[PDB]
């Protein structure tokens, strides 16, 4: 009745709240958190050691049936001790529900490779190493899939600078094309657009 | 010759209290008897006390003086002055 | 108005041109300068002032929706004009 | 200080990973520059690979070194199955890079850079 | 022990009774919206923007003007209080113009902002807008106003912090107008910073305007050399341009204000610039050269000469790491005559004792005084800063302010007890009416100007300054911990080069003729070549031509304060450090770093290569200069009036005269504000 | 707040011209969160994880 | 299971980043100061890590400005200083912190402004 | 239709495009308006989007109808205000008229 | 045209041109700001 406003499902809300309190119920081992958007989203915050547990139930029970990895992805926070989350995003075709699982660790701390549970995590897990440096353990083939050979470094990271440290031309002395310190003829403008006043009260922190 | 004496101490910290004793008990008679020599003292807090020296031509020594008495800060500028 | 520089460079509109020994002009060898040759200061200074009878007038650039956005213009003082500050048109008040 | 390992438990583990990869390494030099057709002799891609190695020989953090050797053998793998062009092998060699200099008084005359 | 308990949307919080409601949600991380309001200003209360809900309250409270109560609870975030932001930000926007496209308040103002986060997203307003017409109030200010809100910010700035009652309103009701009634200008020292209180575009920046937008500026946070208060600013750049200059908030220096000197003299860094190294050719003309050729002749007439036969003059924008690099250098050379053009007394300790040239009770000590004496000094225009704080005590604590000099307009009322030195003679003797004001006192401050020490007897007036302080002390009734001393600077270099030991004045150069003479950004013309050799060779090295460089037989380009890292120590002995914001034009190179490279050629290299290296050299040589933010004490303030005694003087008969007695001298005093365009405009209109 | 004004009312009302600014310098702010929405693309499942 | 590692986290060696932008670079840890052009305080919350600037040059054909500097743009935003300072040990990289700036707590009282014997009383509204 | 620019220097065009292709200087011009001194366009960063023209608050920056503008060099195509100020010049009467059959729909 | 007919400005081009790419009368970009900073100038005179 307000036709600017999104409508809430107070009922996906709530079984999307049940299943969550049944999975932290059978995996306290690993289960760290969990929560539900107010646009109806599940989110499983575990453990690190809990990946394969936790997929493999999720996918294998038969009140889960997440037979579809849908996404995996990395998130890196710097501020964090363990900067780079790692997302499973999961579909369950036989309860038409999605489920979100998130772990964490840092530059030196390998995380199991989920390619036993769901072969899709293979060229995703790949790109999450390419991207971030995050280590995959027992993969069967991980090495860059997207940046160029014998690139230097993971561009996904913040403090990765966006343009990179080297670029490339054709040289014709050398008769090949070369790599050198990346200079550009217009500096990337950087803006400062946050406006100082605060937007969302609902999400204030305390001081 | 010398040119220049710098002493650093703490304004507080118990290991430049011989310093601060220095300073205000005989500072006074040491710069009445050398009025051309610079006797910079620059307190700055938490630095363990300590005595420069610059000689001619940029040689420049360096004596602590952590824990010292005043009468030990007292034979050190005697060292120095000569 | 396009002035010629000493050297004959065209003077731009925005008062741009290479000095004396700039190297930067070779660029125009065999070629030209870029110089758009209808100054809008001089343009504008060709509109006559317009004659209102009250204290304030309205001005959106002409076209209504195609012109700017619509500012209200102070004409108390007799030792001036009122000018838009988007389209430079100017006012002044009718005794 | 309690962490995962990647590799290694320990330096001595770690440093027999990396002694194996300069083998491979050393190995391979000669096929790389007959394959790829290298103008660089085979003492000039080995003098390049005992560089690489050098520069890293400060490390004492053992999952630190087990980074550095599977990165080196990624690095290896795209070299023997010829994944790199002669490109990606020359960039080692930085051949049309100008020598920066690295005394005081030459930096202060080119620039503002440290 | 005396808090109340008041409640945020419900949370719990301990205030001190008169904290208003405002504050009281500032303690839960909440900020009011507001426009009138302004934490260092008068409260006013006549925005409402900052209307809230207190709970079972029929009416809601302008938060900035409401003491809160015990037990209240503040609905930030009600119905209520939403829909009272909705109706008068309607109300604010209903005569505003349409004008943000052109108007320079745009991406960073709170009209804006405010509407977004607390108002309406349209209008209803079906009727014509007020339209009022432009008023000039000087060259620096900009007045569009019908942007003008009614707020009265800029009124009560002028008043209570510039102390000057030239802003008010005429008229009533919608025709209420900002302004000065007759054709007037606000030309205070102070008068940039109601372009920055001003919540929208009615007073904007001349010299800013159009140039830029506040989305695309890169902001270095630095520090203001252009006195000795060590105002923090932010240094706006786009593209490899310094584009304007903000203040920066610091309680304890300049809080949130600048000078207009700090605000508008930037532009004198785009002119009268040295790009290049230059040489004398074969008829006496400077010519540019290469760094290697103008750094080998240097170096070449450095090797040949000793003792005395060297010296250098550091002028008055230099930083600390230059002067220690110049020190080295010259000392390696066996030459100790290292100076400055700005004197200070070397009888008694002399520079020995950093409380005998030192800001002792800090400028926030002030805030603390009960009774301010000033001696030789208009700190009007030698540091406004400090000026402002005297006026904030002045007003808010009833403090008692004295003169000992010229009757300079101050902008609060003080009392003049006469401009003869001889008058403290009179207060040390007890004669005097006004030494007993000092003995009442429970936290006295005597503060002698820097520049009553220009004068042939300095070393009488600091001697007779010390000893009132020597006396109010001697005398008890004042806390220990109390500094009664104090010296006020007015260069931004002088204390640092105090500090590190150069002598204080070009006295030892006069005594001593050189034969090279180096020239550290020295321009106040202390020196001139009638009082060398005639064959004396001058190095230059600076970042304007001006007064030195027409002089020299080589050039050095230097940074200015804008284009290095540099360490820069104000009045109370506080050291700070600029940033780089933009590079050096041109040639020029970092100014330590010419010293360290002009060393290396001569044969005689420094034993520090980056910046790091040579700001541990200073902490050597004086530790505290690389403690930033922090200000060291100073004692023995005993030792140094016993040396003072020592050596008896003779006052002269001139009565004190400050160097700037009115506005027009405080535009122009150093190199970059000579050059700059927008000085010589102001400098020009309160003369015409 | 969210969708930019007409332009003629953004030629016409205060509040339309400020919102106009607002939206095309900063833009609108989004309240924080993550979501992987998804969509049946051409060539299959289309979904983007926006934090 | 666990193995100890005894020392200080170092990641220059496997981060990619070239020799050049470790050691001469010098990060700025600060809470960004409020733009004074403005009240709203909510551009002060977080810390920064920003690098020092270094050259910009005009491009000869457009005038535009030019950098050989890869880290210019390079701004992270950290929630406390210890998590900024963390981030740049572990990185290599020389670093200057400086303290929050929090603005003073004032005495507002709306009644000073009508004061019978006091200077605060406003000689206008 | 006096001949005075239309653009006011406001930068929302820049502001808003997403290539970063436009570049734009201001400063009072020899009388008290507020104009542009540098407006470029680096035609090969621009995305041909459109949002410049959205953006802009005075109908100044358009996107025309000639798409037959291909060059035999790079730096043709990194235009500056006076290419720009003639482009219009050059198109005005046609693009008058997509205006004004589209602008109510704006 | 023809029949309707374009409104007529004063600065619209009278004469239209064609693509002029690769002829001596083709654009040439340039930076349409003046100098920035300027440099000093040393006397003309010695003195010294
Ligand atoms: S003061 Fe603010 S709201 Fe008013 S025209 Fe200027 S930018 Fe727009
Ligand atoms: S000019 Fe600005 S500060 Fe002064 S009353 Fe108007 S809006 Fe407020
Ligand atoms: S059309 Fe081109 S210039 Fe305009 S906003 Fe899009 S990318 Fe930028
Ligand atoms: S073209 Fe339009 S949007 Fe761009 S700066 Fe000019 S007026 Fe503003
Ligand atoms: S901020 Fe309270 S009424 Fe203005
Ligand atoms: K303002
Ligand atoms: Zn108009």
């Amino acid at each position: 009745t307000r036709p600017t406003v999104r409508p809430r499902n107070d009922v996906a809300h709530k079984q999307l709240s049940a299943f969550g309190e049944y999975v932290a119920e059978i995996l306290p081992k690993y289960v760290q958190q969990v929560q539900v958007s107010c646009f109806n989203e599940l989110e499983i915050c575990i453990h690190p050691d809990g990946v394969i547990p936790v997929l493999t139930f999720l996918r294998d029970h038969s009140n889960a049936q997440f037979k579809s990895l849908a996404d995996l992805t990395a998130v890196d926070i710097p501020t964090r001790q363990n900067r780079f989350e790692i997302v499973y995003n999961l579909l369950s075709l036989r309860f038409n529900s999605r489920i979100r699982v998130k772990t964490y660790t840092d530059e030196l701390t390998p995380i199991e490779s989920s390619v036993p549970v769901y072969k899709a995590a293979n060229w995703y897990e790949r790109e999450i190493w390419d991207m971030f440096g995050v280590f995959f353990a027992n993969h069967p083939d991980l090495r860059r899939i997207l940046t160029d050979y014998g690139f230097e470094g993971h561009p996904f990271r913040k403090d990765f600078p966006l343009s990179g440290y080297v670029e490339l031309r054709y040289d014709d002395e050398v008769k090949r094309v070369v790599a050198e310190p990346v200079e550009l003829a217009q500096e990337f403008r950087k803006f400062d657009l946050n406006s100082p006043w605060e937007a969302f009260p609902a999400y204030r922190q305390p001081p | 010759g010398l040119r220049e004496i710098r002493i650093h101490l703490c304004q507080r910290s118990p290991g430049s209290q011989g310093v601060r004793d220095f300073i205000e008990k005989r500072y006074v008679e040491l710069k009445k008897a050398n009025p051309d020599l610079p006797i910079l003292i620059r307190e700055c807090s938490d630095v363990q006390p300590k005595l420069w020296a610059r000689y001619a031509f940029g040689q420049e020594k360096n004596v602590s003086l952590n824990n010292f008495s005043a009468d030990q800060v007292t034979r050190a500028l005697e060292n120095v002055l000569s | 108005g396009v002035r010629t520089s000493p050297t004959g460079e065209k003077v731009t509109h925005t008062g741009q041109v290479y000095d004396d020994g700039d190297y930067r002009k070779v660029r125009f060898v065999g070629r030209q300068k870029e110089v758009n040759e209808n100054f809008a200061i001089d343009l504008i200074a060709e509109q006559p002032v317009s004659q209102v009878g009250s204290r304030v007038i309205s001005c959106d650039g002409g076209g209504g929706a195609l012109g700017h956005p619509r500012v209200y213009i102070n004409l108390d003082k007799e030792t001036k004009t009122g000018t838009c500050g988007y389209c430079g048109l100017q006012f002044r008040q009718q005794h | 200080t309690s962490v995962k390992p990647i590799f290694s438990r320990d330096m001595n583990e770690a440093k027999r990973r990396v002694r194996e990869l300069y083998r491979a390494w050393y190995r391979e030099v000669p096929n790389t520059v007959h394959l790829f057709q290298l103008d660089i002799s085979v003492k000039q891609g080995r003098d390049k690979v005992r560089e690489m190695f050098k520069k890293n020989a400060h490390i004492t953090d053992p999952r630190v070194v087990d980074l550095l050797v599977i990165k080196g053998k990624m690095e290896l793998e795209e070299t023997i199955k010829v994944w790199k062009q002669r490109t990606h092998v020359m960039r080692f060699f930085h051949e049309t890079e100008a020598p920066r200099p690295k005394d005081f008084l030459s930096k202060f005359y080119v620039g503002h850079d440290p | 022990s005396n808090l109340i308990e008041v409640f945020v949307d419900g949370q719990s919080v301990m205030v001190e009774p008169g904290t208003t409601v405002l504050q009281a949600c500032e303690k839960v991380g909440m900020q009011i919206p507001r426009f009138c309001y302004h934490e260092r200003l008068s409260v006013a209360g006549n925005c409402r923007m900052c209307l809230v809900e207190i709970e079972k309250a029929p009416k809601v409270v302008a938060a900035c003007a409401m003491p809160v109560m015990k037990g209240w609870n503040i609905l930030t975030n009600s119905e209520k209080t939403k829909k009272a932001r909705e109706g008068v930000m309607e109300f604010l926007l209903a005569n505003h113009p349409l004008d943000c496209p052109i108007c320079d308040q745009g991406g960073e103002c709170d009209l804006q902002d405010q509407s977004m986060m607390f108002g309406s997203d349209r209008s209803r307003f079906l009727e014509g807008k007020r339209a009022v017409e432009d008023k000039n109030i000087g060259p620096l200010v900009k007045t569009i106003m019908t942007r003008c809100i009614q707020c009265t910010r800029c009124i009560r700035f002028a008043s209570e912090i510039a102390g000057v009652d030239d802003l008010g309103t005429t008229g009533r009701g919608n025709d209420m107008q900002v302004g000065t009634y007759i054709e007037k200008m606000f030309m205070s020292e102070l008068s940039g910073n109601i372009i920055d209180i001003c919540p929208v575009g009615a007073l904007t920046s001349k010299p800013y305007a159009f140039t830029a937008r506040p989305w695309e500026t890169r902001k270095t946070e630095s520090i203001d050399v252009m006195d000795a208060v060590g105002s923090n600013i932010v240094v706006s750049t786009r593209t490899g341009e310094v584009m304007r200059i903000l203040p920066r908030m610091h309680e304890d220096i300049n809080e949130e204000w600048i000078s207009d000197k700090t605000r508008f003299a930037y532009d004198g860094l785009k002119r009268q610039r040295l790009t290049e190294p230059m040489v004398r050719n074969e008829k006496g003309l400077l010519t540019h050269t290469t760094w290697e050729d103008a750094l080998s002749r240097v170096a070449g007439m450095l090797q040949s000469f000793q003792g005395n036969d060297v010296a250098a003059i550091a002028g008055g924008l230099v930083d600390a790491e230059a002067l220690i690099a110049l020190k080295d250098l010259l000392n390696r050379v066996d030459s100790d005559t290292l100076c400055t053009e700005e004197v200070f007394p070397t009888a008694g300790a002399g520079t020995d004792l950093r409380s005998n040239y030192l800001l002792n009770t800090t400028i926030a000590g002030v805030e603390e005084a009960d009774v301010v004496l000033l001696v030789g000094t208009n700190p009007r225009f030698e540091a406004p800063l400090f000026n402002a704080r005297i006026r904030k005590s002045w007003l808010h604590n009833d403090l008692k302010v004295a003169l000992i000099g010229s009757p300079v307009d101050l902008t609060y009322r003080y009392d003049h007890l006469g401009d003869s030195p001889k008058i403290l003679q009179d207060i040390a003797s007890g004669s005097h009416p006004f030494s007993q004001v000092l003995q009442e006192a429970k936290k006295p401050m005597v503060i002698l100007g820097s520049s009553a020490l220009q004068r042939n007897d300095g070393a009488a007036i600091l001697a007779a300054v010390s000893n009132i302080a020597q006396k109010i002390r001697t005398s008890s009734g004042v806390t220990g911990d109390w500094k009664v001393m104090n010296i006020l600077h007015r260069i931004a270099s002088q204390v640092a080069a105090l500090d590190l030991g150069y002598k204080p004045g070009v006295e030892a150069i006069q005594k001593n003729p050189p034969k090279m003479l180096f020239l550290l950004g020295a321009d106040g013309g202390c020196i001139t070549r009638q009082d060398l050799p005639k064959d004396c060779f001058i190095v230059y090295q600076g970042h304007h031509g001006d007064v030195g460089a027409p002089i020299a037989d080589v050039i050095l380009p230097g940074a200015a304060y804008t284009e290095k890292s540099a360490t820069y120590v104000n009045t109370e002995g506080r050291a700070q450090q600029t940033k780089v914001a933009v590079t050096p034009p041109g040639l020029a190179r970092e100014d330590w770093k010419i010293i360290r490279a002009l060393s290396e050629i001569a044969g005689m290299t420094l034993p520090y290569d980056t910046l790091d290296q040579v700001r541990n050299r200073l902490e050597e040589v004086s530790p505290n200069l690389v403690r930033y933010d922090d200000v060291e004490g100073a004692n023995y303030f005993q030792q140094a009036s016993e040396l003072s005694k020592l050596v008896n003087q003779q006052l002269l008969a001139d009565p004190l005269v400050p160097p700037q007695l009115t506005i027009k001298d405080f535009y122009m005093t150093d190199s970059i504000s000579r050059a700059s365009q927008t000085m010589a405009k102001c400098v020009k209109a309160v003369t015409e | 707040k969210v969708s930019p004004p007409k332009r003629a009312e953004m030629k016409t009302s205060m509040e339309s011209l400020i919102h106009h600014f607002k939206l095309y310098t900063e833009g609108y702010q989004v309240p924080p969160g993550a979501t992987y929405t998804a969509i049946e693309a051409p060539k299959g499942e289309f979904g983007v994880y926006l934090v | 299971q666990l193995i100890t590692v005894d020392e200080k986290l170092d990641i220059t060696t496997i981060t990619g980043v070239p020799e050049e932008h470790i050691k001469t670079r010098k990060a700025r840890i600060f809470v960004p100061a409020r733009n004074n052009m403005q009240s709203g305080v909510n551009n002060t919350k977080k810390w920064k890590m920003e690098f020092d600037t270094r050259e910009r040059w005009e491009n000869p054909l457009m005038g535009w400005a030019s950098t050989a500097d890869p880290l210019s743009n390079l701004v992270l935003t950290f929630s406390t200083k210890e998590d900024a300072v963390a981030f740049a040990e572990k990185n290599g990289w020389s670093y200057d912190v400086e303290e929050r700036k929090v603005p003073k707590p004032k005495s507002k009282s709306y009644g000073a402004n009508f004061s019978w014997n006091k200077r605060t009383r406003v000689s206008t509204k | 239709p006096s001949g005075e620019e239309r653009c006011i220097a406001c930068k929302l065009c820049e502001a808003v495009c997403p290539a970063q292709a436009i570049t734009i200087e201001a400063e009072p011009r020899a009388d008290g308006s507020r104009r542009t001194t540098r407006y470029d366009i680096d035609m090969t960063k621009c995305i041909y989007c459109g949002f410049c023209q959205e953006a802009c608050p005075v109908d100044a920056i358009v996107e025309g109808p000639n798409f037959e503008f291909s060059t035999e060099t790079h730096e043709e195509l990194l235009y500056n205000k006076e290419k720009l100020l003639n482009n219009g010049d050059k198109w005005e009467a046609e693009i008058a008229a997509n205006i004004q059959a589209d602008y109510l729909y704006r | 045209p023809t029949v309707k007919p374009p409104t007529a400005r004063k600065f619209i081009w009278t004469n239209h041109k064609f693509n002029l790419s690769g002829t001596p009368q083709q654009y040439v970009p340039y930076s349409t700001t003046r100098k920035k900073i300027q440099e000093w100038v040393p006397p003309s005179t010695p003195y010294k």
